[PDB]
């Protein structure tokens, strides 16, 4: 079985910045990337970026450059975002999805659950 | 070698090479700016090169450009069917 | 990059009946076309992980085209948990786009 929980409920007040958490279990955190999605309802999803397990490979996705950031821990297989100077534009809901292989390009095939972000 | 060369076995007749007893440094393909698909099922490239394995298999064929999607695990298609099947189980890179 | 602009955007057809799922593509990528099943307070579920194959755990109902240009999915019968949101996006690139999804009822 293949674990992939989320804390959600995120509510920060606008210009600050807030921590998310993606734990993942049920399968190995050495041969699977970590790739991030955020669900708008306006729009539909887009992509966040990619990156790779123990080390410091950036590549971020050309629509929200600067403000994302990867930080991936190689204990409790959590990989982490802190995006400062969050708006009110900004309020939806993060996932963070495994792909089928570590290579890309790959379609994400699970998806854990949806870290909320709202503005209070 | 098994990049750069004058002629390469075609799909038809895929060639094995049995790359093995020596060290390899994946990132610098990785790096390079000319390889676009870099659809490598399995051990992630950045752990590629400290993972130790018993064999690194190669090969090297002609596929068309919207054929080449043919080439993976749980494909069907005219390559894919015919000429050069992949494992569902497959581990390794595949580079075009 | 490839960005995906769906071209159904609401998809209304009953129990059973034969339709096709239609989005389309920025440029011609040839095949590499994904779905996702997102139910309402569902994260979205693979459905179909390529252009026109079959992952685990797929309904048979489920069954998909690609063209090239012009990525189809026919669904010859539809259920109540089909009742789902569908999403195209390119594995062709790095710079990953979604579509922005099809809901169904009914």
């Amino acid at each position: 079985q293949v674990q992939l929980q989320q804390p959600g409920a995120e509510l920060v007040l606008p210009g600050a910045s807030v921590k998310l958490s993606c734990k993942a279990s049920g399968y190995t955190f050495t041969n699977y990337w970590m790739h991030w999605v955020k669900q708008r309802p306006g729009h539909g999803l887009e992509w966040i970026g990619e990156i790779d397990p123990f080390d410091t490979y950036i590549k971020i996705n050309q629509k929200f450059k600067g403000k994302s950031t990867l930080t991936v821990d190689t204990s409790s297989s959590t990989a982490y975002m802190q995006l400062s100077s969050l708006t009110s534009e900004d309020s939806a809901v993060y996932y963070c999805a495994r792909p089928d292989s570590s290579g890309y390009p790959v379609y994400f095939d699970y998806w854990g659950q949806g870290t909320t972000l709202t503005v209070s | 070698e098994v990049f750069n060369a004058t002629r390469f076995a075609s799909v038809y007749a895929w060639n094995r090479k049995r790359i093995s007893n020596c060290v390899a440094d994946y990132s610098v393909l990785y790096n390079s700016a000319s390889f676009s698909t870099f659809k490598c099922y399995g051990v992630s490239p950045t752990k590629l090169n400290d993972l130790c394995f018993t064999n690194v298999y190669a090969d090297s064929f002609v596929i068309r450009g919207d054929e080449v999607r043919q080439i993976a695990p749980g494909q069907t298609g005219k390559i894919a069917d015919y000429n050069y099947k992949l494992p569902d189980d497959f581990t390794g890179c595949v580079i075009a | 990059d490839i960005v995906m602009t769906q071209s159904h955007k609401f998809m209304s057809t009953s129990v059973g009946d034969r339709v096709s799922i239609t989005c389309k593509a920025s440029q011609d990528v040839g095949t590499y076309i994904a779905w996702y099943q997102q139910k309402p307070g569902q994260s979205p579920k693979l459905l179909i992980y390529w252009a026109s194959t079959r992952h685990t755990g797929v309904p048979d109902r489920f069954t998909g085209s690609g063209s090239g240009t012009n990525y189809t999915l026919t669904i010859s019968s539809v259920q109540a948990e089909d009742l789902a949101l569908y999403h195209c996006q390119q594995h062709y690139s790095t710079p990953y786009t979604f579509g922005g999804g099809t809901k169904l009822e009914i």
